[PDB]
């Protein structure tokens, strides 16, 4: 359940619990039944401290779920700017394609998250990707 | 053993096999690309080794015959079929956003406007099926597909049947539906009303976050189905709660028809969003 616990702790945004689970040897790359990892769940939920914790402990920055969303896709679509930056600093593929062939910039543009679009562009997002 | 290129000898179109999308029963699905047009489809690939006779072979044939006759905004598009000596290839509309199953696994209970939004489309697609004398007979989250605009397309006609004459009572199915309607359990036969039952179960699942009858043992489940034993939690709104009840009745003739369903207060009033954000695949709007 160490993988499962971490998934839930990362979703819930419970920062101390996450550190304790990782120190316990919890798999930072655990996946749930639609391919979501702790990093996905922290990103989509806006839990910035947790994203950084996961990445520092070697979480797969470019892990894709059942839709082909990377944590960057999920942060970009929900408008969590600080997380988009973090993920980028840890080598998230700015032009990662989901199963529609959409990059995080497509997804952010569609949701009206223009500051994200702007940051993604600065980090070298290709509009014609 | 699957060919990397799919050649249709009838149409002259050829398709390059791409991304694996998933298996389901006897078939694997891949994205396939028209080599000329560059259009992408769902290629459903069935090995003949598994089309080794009865309920499986003509469940392939009946399914193809039914599906190919259909064309509607809320039904998976049928683009064609062909075969070689080893496989049967079915070319379908690619729905890139998976199905309501994946949504349900992530979200559990939806907000009511989302449910209304999906359910109207499901009902409209099913209305079109009924008007063309097709009973789907296996409506479930996993065959209610979503395209890039989060529009619902009904697929998987493997259990479907054509009402050939008026008042016909179907007695047999080519497999086991996900939601067994109580009349399927009985000896009295079934008709169009089974699809209304399954839409009831779906509506309950979308609003409540869990299925209406399913328990840990199949005997107890079927018994509750037979006895109409289920419970709608109190946080469900009265209009929606009342429509679930209309659909989930033992007597098939007591349920609304598909058109009466479409015309329910639940659909003609209440909020339907112009757009669901893509975030709705993962977190509540």
């Amino acid at each position: 359940d160490l993988g499962k616990k971490l998934l839930e702790a990362a979703r819930a945004g419970q920062d101390d619990e996450v550190r304790i689970l990782i120190a316990n040897g919890a798999d930072v790359n655990a996946v749930d039944n639609t391919g979501l990892t702790p990093l996905h769940l922290a990103a989509v939920s806006g839990h910035l401290e947790i994203v950084e914790v996961l990445l520092k402990h070697g979480a797969d920055v470019d892990a894709a779920d059942v839709y082909g969303f990377t944590p960057l896709h999920l942060a970009a679509m929900t408008g969590h700017l600080e997380i988009v930056e973090v993920l980028l600093k840890y080598g998230a593929d700015v032009n990662a394609f989901d199963m529609t062939g959409s990059t995080p910039l497509h997804l952010a543009a569609d949701e009206g998250h223009l500051e994200i679009v702007e940051v993604l562009l600065k980090y070298g997002a290709d509009v014609n990707a | 053993e699957i060919p990397e290129v799919l050649v249709d000898p009838r149409s002259r179109r050829r398709y390059v096999r791409g991304r694996f999308l998933g298996k389901g029963g006897f078939a694997k699905c891949f994205e396939i690309s028209d080599a000329d047009t560059k259009e992408v489809f769902a290629g459903k690939i069935v090995p003949k080794s598994l089309l080794l006779k009865p309920h499986q072979r003509e469940k392939m044939s009946m399914e193809i015959s039914i599906h190919r006759s259909l064309a509607h905004q809320h039904v998976v598009g049928f683009h064609g079929f062909f075969e070689d000596n080893d496989f049967v290839f079915v070319v379908l509309e690619l729905c890139r956003r998976r199905s309501l199953l994946e949504l349900h696994k992530r979200r559990k209970a939806l907000t009511e406007p989302e449910a209304r939004y999906y359910l109207r489309q499901i009902v409209l697609g099913c209305q079109y099926l009924h008007r063309n004398r097709v009973i789907h007979r296996d409506l479930k989250l996993g065959n209610l597909f979503l395209n890039e605009d989060l529009e619902v397309k009904i697929g998987d006609f493997g259990l479907a049947t054509k009402v050939e004459y008026d008042g016909e009572r179907k007695k047999t199915l080519c497999g086991t539906p996900n939601y067994i309607a109580p009349e399927v359990l009985s000896k009295k036969g079934h008709s169009f009303e089974v699809d209304v039952w399954s839409i009831g179960c779906i509506m309950y699942t979308l609003l409540v976050g869990k299925p209406p009858f399913e328990t840990s043992c199949l005997k107890e489940t079927y018994l509750r189905i037979k006895k109409n034993e289920y419970s709608i939690p109190k946080h469900i709104n009265p209009v929606a709660a009342s429509l679930i009840q209309k659909m989930l009745q033992t007597d098939p003739t007591a349920r609304p028809t598909i058109n009466e369903l479409l015309n329910d207060e639940f659909f003609t009033s209440g909020y339907i969003p112009a757009r669901l954000p893509i975030t709705c695949l993962t977190i509540p709007p």
